[PDB]
RNA sequence: GAUGUUGGAUCAGGACACCCAAAUGGUGCAGCCGCUAUUAAAGGUUCGUUUGUUCAACGAUUAAAGUCCUACGUGAUCUGAGUUCAGACCGGAGCAAUCCAGGUCGGUUUCUAUCUAUUAUAAAUUUCUCCCAGUACGAAAGGACAAGAGAAAUGGGACCAACCUCACAAACGCGUCUCAGAGAUAAUUAAUGAUUUAAUCUUAACCUAAUUAACUCAUAAUAAAUCCAGCCCUAGAACAGGGCACA
RNA sequence: ACAUAAUCCCAAAAAAACAAACUCCUAGCCCAAUACCGGACUAAUCUAUUGAAACAUAGAAGCAAUAAUGUUAAUAUGAGUAACAAGAAGCCUUUCUCCUCGCACACGCUUACAUCAGUAACUAAUAAUAUACUGAUAAUUAACAACCAAUAAACCAAAACAACACUAAAACGUUUAUUAAUUACAUUGUUAACCCAACACAGGAGUGCACCAAGGAAAGAUUAAAAGAAGUAAAAGGAACUCGGCAAACACAAACCCCGCCUGUUUACCAAAAACAUCACCUCUAGCAUUACUAGUAUUAGAGGCAAUGCCUGCCCAGUGACACCAGUUUAACGGCCGCGGUAUUCUGACCGUGCAAAGGUAGCAUAAUCACUUGUUCUCCAAAUAAGGACUUGUAUGAAUGGCCACACGAGGGUUUUACUGUCUCUUACUUCCAAUCAGUGAAAUUAACCUUCCCGUGAAGAGGCGGGAAUAAAAAAAUAAGACGAGAAGACCCUAUGGAGCUUUAAUUA
RNA sequence: GACGAGCUACCCAUGAGCAGUUUAAAAGAACCAACUCAUCUAUGUGGCAAAAUAGUGAGAAGACUUGUAGGUAGAGGUGAAAA
């Protein structure tokens, strides 16, 4: 199909803004009990914990390459 | 209908589903953690316990055996899973596999994150 | 500078000049069944064979297998059987180029919805069989109204305990269960005391006895907002709904 | 007595006022308009004059734009819609898992490629990044592939792993003699990456041999709605579906016709068929030479019709054509092949009479690819058969080389009947995958006069969301259904008009 | 007045290609991969694609397929003939 006419600001405005209600503001922030980095509830830090994966990541690479 | 369903989908096939399953457990007994997105994590602890379980059944047993043998076919998983990995959950039932959620998300796809981990 | 022309499938709605079911009148209406006419559109109005039918003939039922309108409803839902144009023959017409409101075969059917509109509360509906009975009536043949009981059918709203399709604890009918008062008026038609008009008369007045569907309910489903992060669900597109013994 | 919701415009009611470009009063620029005609002026450019960053006196025009499915450019609507994108774990580089089909020689294609460096931006519909981006810098040889002796003589008996044989009468081959040539240790190219279809496009092509130790991964993620596509399974019935067993799981047993012999060929891109071609049959024209026919010679060549084969191809030369010459001949040349009346229970007419014509359909066939009436009648098939098969013959309107009647075999041709088996159907249900749905990235399209966009009853160029009167209604989305906006898309392909066009055919007329 | 047979139609010259199975001598018959075609159905319908994909089907030693080098054009050519 195709349209009949072409479409006004208003109901443009009207229909891209308020039924969709944007984008709903929640809280997310939580401090976290360790470096005190601010960080997304319900979830581990980014901070003291990506270094320590990044390091046991490493651990892991040296001990499977010791042990071979 | 999703009605009274467990066994998701997840895009793929049931051979490929299964596949994806033998893969991330593999990567997970060898790693002992892995990262992987929240709904193929969730799914994968159950065959998790079920693959320690069958690992706790015993050595000697059969049963045990050619299932072991059927979801892992890798040759170095299987020993350090029945010598290592096993003889420390012998007091836990339902103490393993546990799950944790990922900060950030991917740049792609923007994918949530989960890793899953045995208890150490 | 296009409203796509038959039929079928699908999805219906409405009209009443009613086929059937309902209420009656007359009948050359004994009775049972018919005929004719009145009131009534709530529901229902089948499955096949031949051929493109619009038809028609025929088979088996059914309470009946009604008619018409809706662009002879419905192709931005489908079908191309018919027909509206590129070929191959018969027959007719024409010296020929070719035709015929004739008959046989074949012939790609394009679109993602902008607006309007739309995305359900319910109370039912139809039939057969049995019982009184084989009595009254009638030479014989023949032969109910009412009341009661048991079965289905269509359909409304459903469910998964068994059976069935079932490779998890799900969705279904082919399976199971349920279906209800009542009040009032229809147009007929049948009356009681009774005028105008000493009689008569259902009507003029008036107290009043009784009569299909619609039209309505004594009622059954409904509504405690004002936290709901996060984890789950037989809930679910989002949302909504439900359930998790927060710091 | 007609077909969506009522009343013949609301509600009601019962049984002298209100009210128009008309008239008057008040002021003045003094008394409408379509086609067409007339008068008087304004905006803009330039020139002469005047004035100098604003104007009027005239002359001279490429002189005033809201439309032409206008032109060009910019920017919207649709729309954040359609569309594009299924492995994983790690780790600095491996492992596990999935699906296979491709490496060399070219014709070509003109640095894509290799290294390094940089990626805001463009470039590969995004990221990751990069064999397909920018910038700079690397780009292997040869005994590989291209490029070379002039002539003159000798010789018959093809190729098919071929003494041989057959047919279609045979790709490339060798030898002898004479002359002559030099640095012929050279010149180009390959090996770069792939390319034709506007695209980094499920479509396209030549040659040798592997099918794997070569190679590609459905390389964004969620949701498990409707609905659609592909696929799987099903109680009982087993074509009850339908124009048709289409489709589709299982299988292919049997029956009967039309047409065409058959193997093929034909509207590239709506027709693959009965059409054309084909072996064969017949008619008819050619006794002749060196760039067709043919380096052929009546057993050859051209032309026409028919179409294996089997049985046949009867009559008519008045007209046309053709051959001998005005007369005749010639049907496997163009074609044509009758009517009426009378005669034995009924009916019918072997027979007879008659009109007409050049001569009036012989064999065979027949409600047929033909039959109008028609669904002819009868029989078979089926519980029912306008179809089908087998007969009858008043054959509207079969007919013997535009052949007639049959015919084994053959057919992605056109029809009919039993069996077998099936989600075709009674009658649908469930599952899987790709889309649809959500989120994020990139971000269309036709369409569009402007749109605050309800319904009913009427009216209006006779089918209203914009008119009237009633009814209904706070304001905005998403997933769905396709009734309306005479929806979108094509200046109707039917009809008719224009002293339009073009193709084809002739005894249209006129003629190199 | 010219450009066009690198598409396609026919032809000339020069090359190449067409497993396997049953079989009486048989490049002989039938079936069936490549290759050459496009029967039916479905999907696709600003597409993967301005002729497609999937299943299925025909030919497949022949009137076969194909490479390269050439020839025939609009007062026409070609055409196992459909305007
Ligand atoms: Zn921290």
């Amino acid at each position: 199909a195709a349209p009949k006419n072409r479409r006004s600001i208003e109901v443009n405005r009207c229909r891209r803004r308020n039924p969709q209600k944007l984008i709903k503001v929640k809280n997310n922030i939580d401090v976290c009990p360790e470096c005190g980095h601010l960080k997304q509830k319900h979830i581990l830090c980014g901070y003291c914990x990506x270094x320590x994966x990044x390091x046991x990541x490493x651990x892991x690479x040296x001990x499977x390459x010791x042990x071979x | 209908i999703s009605h009274g369903r467990v066994f998701r989908r997840l895009g793929l096939g049931p051979e490929s589903r299964i596949h994806l399953l033998q893969n991330l457990l593999t990567g997970l007994v060898r790693h002992e953690r892995i990262e992987a997105s929240w709904a193929r994590v969730d799914e994968l602890r159950g065959y998790a316990e079920k693959l320690i379980d069958y690992g706790k059944l015993g050595d000697t047993n059969e049963r045990a055996m050619r299932m072991a043998d059927f979801w892992l076919t890798e040759k170095d998983l299987i020993p350090k899973l029945f010598q290592v990995l096993a003889p420390r959950f012998q007091g836990q039932n339902g103490g393993y596999t546990r799950m944790l959620q990922i900060p950030n998300r991917n740049e792609q796809d923007r994918a949530k994150m989960a890793v899953i981990e045995y208890k150490g």
